[PDB]
Parts: C-alpha cells; sequence; structure tokens
RNA sequence: CGAAAGGGUCCUGUAAGCAGUAGAGUAGCCUUGUUGUUACGAUCUGCUGAGGGUAAGCCCUCCUUCGCCUAGAUUUC
C-alpha cells in the first residue's frame, strides 16, 4: 500500500534516485551532503537509524532490522546489484562516446 | 544547434521536443517525449523495457562493436574552422553512413539465420501430424474422373492430378447459415 | 453489365463505424451499418442479416464488435406476389483464415 | 526546407504529411507566430496599409533548422532515412 | 582510408555475400494445415455459446441428408456406393 | 465518387506456439550420482521493436482490386 497513490507522481512527492544512492553507497561525502540537506530534529529517530539502500529513515534500531528482511529492502538490494541506469550506460547503448583528447 | 539524444530511449531529441529534468545534484535529464518523461518519474528502468535502445544493447541486439561507429564523438577539444575539412567530413558522413547500414544488415542476418531451420522442421511436424487435412478429391468427382477415363483411355491420376491444380488454383470460402425460404 | 442475381464478398471495416459510440447501442448500431453498406453496395432497401451473421456480431457482448467483418452479400429476385421492390440483398457471415488483407470479390455461381 | 547549416535535402511537409491537409507540392510563405484561420481554409494575404515604425520589419531572416518531423503525434524523425538509419533492419525487410 | 581498407577486406574474405522444391512444399502444407485448423476453431467459436446456455445434444436433433452427403462427399467417401437414400428415414 | 487493399506516419510494448546443459526446489527410476536420468515448476532467454491498432475530423496510390454515373421530384421576371 502507498499512502495518497493519487498524487505519488508529482515533484513534491518525488523519493532518492538509485544512481544517487550507489554513489551514496560509493562515495561518504555524497552521504553526507545529502543528509546536511536536511534537519535532524525532524528525522525519525533523531536521524540515528538511516538505511542507505532504501535511503529512508527509521525510528529505531528495531524497525531498520524489521524492514532488511522485508521484500521492498529486498528488491532495492536486487536493483542496485544489477546496477542503476546512469548517462554513461546511455551513451553507450547508442554508440557515443567521449573525445577529451 | 544540434542533435541531442533521449535519456530513457536513445531516440534522437530535436530542438523544442520533449523535457529536461534538471536534479539538484547538478545532472540534466533530456526527455524526447513525455512517455519517457512519465516512465522515468515512475522509476522505470530502460534497461528493462524492452521499447529502448538500452534494453537492445542489453540484449545484445544492436550493433556495438564495429569500426564505422568510432567516428562520432562529443568533441571537447574544438578545432579551427577549415572549409576542406567541412567538406571533407560531410563526404565522410555520408559513406560511413552507406557502409553502416550494409553492415547492420548482416549483422541482422547474422542474429536471423536459423529461422527457415526451425520453420521447415516445425512445418514437417504439423504435416506429420496432420497429413488428413492435405487437399483431396470429392467422392463425386472421383466417379465422374474415373468414367471420364474409362470413355477417353487416359490416366486417373492423370485427370486427379489435372483436377487437384484446378482446385488449387481455385480457392473459395464457406459462408455461415443459409436463407430460410417463406413460405 | 451487370446481372440482378450477383454475390459479391467484401471486408467492413466497422471500427470506423462504431468509433466513438454509446457502448449500450454499438451492437445494434453495428448491424444498422450492416444494413447500410449493404444497401449501398447493392441498391437493395431490403436488406436480409443471416442469424449466424448476429450471433457473430454479438459474439462478444453489446460493446464487444469485431473492427473488421467478412461478409457475402446475395442479391436475389424477390418472387412473392405484390412485392414493392423486386430485389433483395441477403447478407451471411464467412469463414476466413483472418479477416484483414482481403478484397472485394465476385462469388462463383457454380 | 533546407538551410545554409542544415544540409538535409527535403521539402517542407512533415514525415506522414500535414494532418488533415496533405502535401505542400507548391510554393509556399512561411509566416511568423499564428494566422486567423485553420487547415484547408483560404486566407487573404495583403500588403500592410502603413510604413512600418518597427526594427523587426527591418530585420533579415536567417533560419538554421526548420522541423520536418511527424505531427501525427511525437516524431522524432526529419525523413525517412533517418528513420531507417536509427531503427536498423526489420523483419518486413528479409520478409521482403 | 583504414575504413575503405577494411571493407574491401571484408569484400575479399566475403563478408557481405549472400546464400529447396521440397521445403517449399512442405511450408506450403503447414500452412494450408494451419487455415483449415483456423478454419474449424471458427466454426466451433460460431456454434458454441456455452457461456450463456448449453448445447442441444446431437442425438436430439436429426441431421439433413444433403449436408450429410456433402460432409461425407468433402471427406472423400462415394454416397452413391454406400446409399444414404435408403438409410435416410422419412 | 465509394468500399476494400497496399505503402507511409503515429500508438502500445515483444503476440500465439515451440524450444532451451536457464530456473529456487521437490518427487520417482536406475549407472546411486559423476549437468546421474526423468517428471513438475512462478519466472527467464530465442524465434520477436514482434503481435495488435491506425480516421472514425491522418497522408499517398490515372499506374492494387471491386462497384457506381449524363438521375428522380419540385419551383422559377
Ligand atoms: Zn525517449
Amino acid at each position: 500500500g502507498v499512502f495518497a497513490k493519487r498524487t505519488m507522481t508529482k515533484t513534491r512527492r518525488r523519493l532518492r534516485d538509485l544512481d544517487q544512492i550507489e554513489r551514496d553507497l560509493r562515495s561518504p561525502r555524497h552521504l553526507q551532503q545529502y543528509k546536511e540537506t536536511k534537519a535532524a530534529e525532524d528525522l525519525p529517530g533523531l536521524g540515528l537509524y538511516y538505511c542507505i539502500e532504501c535511503a529512508k529513515w527509521f525510528e529505531s534500531e528495531t524497525s531498520l532490522v524489521g524492514h532488511r528482511k522485508g521484500k521492498p529492502h529486498k528488491r532495492r538490494l536486487k536493483q542496485l546489484k544489477e546496477g542503476a541506469y546512469t548517462h554513461e550506460e546511455a551513451m553507450a547503448a547508442i554508440g557515443y562516446r567521449i573525445d577529451n583528447g | 544547434m544540434r542533435i541531442e539524444n533521449c535519456f530513457f530511449c536513445g531516440r534522437p531529441a530535436w530542438p523544442s521536443k520533449g523535457i529536461t529534468f534538471m536534479r539538484n545534484d547538478g545532472k540534466a535529464f533530456r526527455f524526447c517525449r513525455s512517455k519517457c518523461h512519465k516512465n522515468f518519474k515512475m522509476k522505470r528502468n530502460p534497461r528493462k523495457l524492452k521499447w529502448t535502445k538500452a534494453y537492445r544493447k542489453n540484449a545484445g541486439k544492436e550493433m556495438v562493436v564495429d569500426s564505422t561507429l568510432q567516428f562520432a564523438a562529443r568533441r571537447n577539444v574544438p578545432v579551427r574552422y577549415n572549409r576542406e575539412l567541412w567538406q571533407k567530413t560531410l563526404k565522410a558522413m555520408e559513406r560511413i553512413s552507406e557502409i553502416r547500414a550494409r553492415r547492420e544488415r548482416v549483422f541482422y542476418k547474422k542474429r536471423m539465420a536459423g529461422k527457415r531451420a526451425r520453420e521447415v522442421a516445425a512445418a514437417r511436424k504439423l504435416v506429420a501430424e496432420n497429413e488428413h487435412l492435405l487437399p483431396r478429391l470429392r467422392g463425386s468427382e472421383k466417379r465422374r474422373l474415373a468414367e471420364l477415363a474409362a470413355e477417353r483411355g487416359v490416366d486417373v491420376e492423370e485427370l486427379e492430378r489435372e483436377e487437384l491444380a484446378k482446385l488449387a488454383s481455385k480457392k473459395k470460402s464457406k459462408a455461415f447459415g443459409g436463407e430460410v425460404r417463406r413460405v | 453489365a451487370i446481372a440482378d442475381v450477383v454475390a459479391r464478398e467484401y471486408t467492413i471495416h466497422l471500427h470506423k463505424r462504431l468509433h466513438g459510440v454509446t457502448f449500450k447501442k454499438r451492437a445494434p448500431r453495428a448491424i444498422k451499418e450492416i444494413k447500410k453498406f449493404a444497401q449501398k453496395a447493392m441498391g437493395t432497401s431490403d436488406v436480409r442479416l443471416d442469424p449466424q451473421l448476429n450471433k457473430k456480431v454479438w459474439e462478444q457482448g453489446i460493446k464487444g464488435v469485431p473492427f473488421r467483418i467478412r461478409v457475402r452479400i446475395s442479391r436475389r429476385r424477390n418472387d412473392e406476389e405484390g412485392a414493392k421492390e423486386k430485389l433483395y440483398s441477403y447478407v451471411q457471415a464467412v469463414n476466413v483464415k483472418n479477416p484483414k488483407g482481403l478484397l472485394t470479390s465476385v462469388v462463383e455461381e457454380e | 526546407a533546407s538551410t545554409e547549416t542544415d544540409l538535409t535535402k527535403k521539402k517542407i511537409t512533415p514525415m506522414g504529411g500535414f494532418v488533415r491537409y496533405g502535401e505542400v507540392n507548391n510554393d509556399y510563405v512561411m509566416i511568423k507566430g499564428s494566422v486567423p484561420g485553420v487547415k484547408k481554409r483560404i486566407m487573404t494575404l495583403r500588403k500592410s496599409l502603413f510604413t512600418h515604425t518597427s526594427r523587426k520589419a527591418l530585420e533579415k531572416v536567417e533560419l538554421k533548422w526548420i522541423d520536418t518531423s511527424s505531427e501525427f503525434g511525437h516524431g522524432a524523425f526529419q525523413t525517412a532515412a533517418e528513420k531507417k538509419q536509427f531503427m536498423g533492419t526489420l523483419k518486413k525487410d528479409l520478409q521482403t | 582510408q583504414a575504413l575503405e581498407e577494411e571493407e574491401e577486406r571484408l569484400e575479399k574474405e566475403g563478408f557481405y555475400d549472400e546464400d529447396d522444391e521440397e521445403e517449399e512444399e512442405i511450408l506450403q502444407k503447414a500452412e494450408y494445415i494451419r487455415e483449415q485448423h483456423a478454419l474449424i476453431r471458427n466454426e466451433a467459436k460460431m456454434r458454441k455459446s456455452l457461456k450463456n446456455r448449453a448445447i442441444i445434444p446431437r442425438k436430439a436433433v436429426k441431421k439433413p441428408l444433403s449436408q450429410l452427403e456433402d460432409h461425407l462427399d468433402q471427406l472423400g467417401v462415394d454416397t452413391e456406393a454406400i446409399g444414404l437414400r435408403a438409410r435416410a428415414q422419412t
């Protein structure tokens, strides 16, 4: 079940992208950038319980360990194993390259 | 001006076509149409959507390793303008397009080689299972061809195969129902 | 040049005739446009449809009319006494492999 | 429909023709913006009654590209050759 | 020039070259069989309305002699040599 | 001119069926495991940007077919 499914495609209801999640996993600086764009006092569990793969905060360690056994987290893990779509793959799909000399 | 490519499906994006999504990390995503834009907003994977160049490249249905595809690139180092260089470049693009098209046709034929053998095997299996559905003579036609062959001293097999050729040439369909005669 | 008694097989594109029609009227409207097609094709105001053709039209409910149908229209003499019309059309459904890709064809008398 | 910077030899008619009009096989006038009529409608073109007062009337127009893609949808190809070059070889191409 | 030399090379080892009556006959026979199958399926779909009502049993409907002779003639059986007129009731 | 058809242009997203040392696992027969083997089994892969639709207010077709035609009625300084 999705909360307010009528307007889930609106820009103000947008969630984090999979390539951004890959860069967050690969680089802690990118994850730090994303976390400084938020306020720690408004986050669930004071921001201390965060799943990077789901890009989502939780109220407790019990809730985080709980969602890890669920299928949305496993769906995110399978999508990350497959690899997110990027501009490099978009260029390689049409046979386009960058010539820097 | 120039020709962009759609991020989602790889189709050519001409000016005033589609829409661009500007992300707060600093990435621009150009979409040729609202179909690609709405699939992106629904977070569908172009590599999984079968109508995309990304899927076709992943599945190996596009010619990707070829010498004619190494001529087009994003040139980040500009070259001073030279009229003869641009004219010979135009001639190069025309010849490269012809060569790439004919190599792509060869690639598609190498992809689609085995169809004839598969179809022949399926046809043999279907014929062996349904020999009784092949066209044949009617009983009255057999009777009249036998009596004509007896009268004219000709080959009943010859008249049978001639009538088979005529019935193969003349194809007629069947209509459902039929009119009820009024009293 | 063409005699009064002649039968031809046509393909009727009912999709463009039923485009935008109310769902509860699509099959009766399809029957009416089949009658109109037969009248325009053969010049006969008296058109009689086969019950098997009616079943073929109504096969998928009141709003499931096929896009194309293969029919045979036969113009015959009406021999009943005191007849307003000397000719009439009888329209039947034709058993074909697939109704697309077929031309209008004269049915042989034999 | 070809310009000095677009060397594609093509006519003004879009791919698949103008929607609900057909093809333009005669002389044509390109007018900036919109005009009061609809498709197929007769139009009267008239000289301006007064001498112009704007720099826009004295400007020289330099076209770089003219769209000739299909207006029957989201047309992404200016020419049928471009469409076949992007698509590749189809099943009906070998079937023919 | 490298692309050209590769092109006449591929012409030299024939990268672009292009290549049975019994096979064609068996495909035509299979196509005829598929058409017959489609006609049989269309006949069944015409005569079946099992969603709304049951099909009347065949033993409750008496068959026409003309239809039986036409079907046996199409199947290839001489009706005069077996005499269906005597078997048909009145 | 009309009805079909063909080609184009768009829309969707890869048809039915067949096959597969793809498929988590389970159960049989024996070489008792050495893709042991056979069976079933969401799904996946190939045939297949395939199948389906396309004017109903899309385009083209003296040159792809079939049909129609110089009417009828009424009125008019
Ligand atoms: Zn796109």
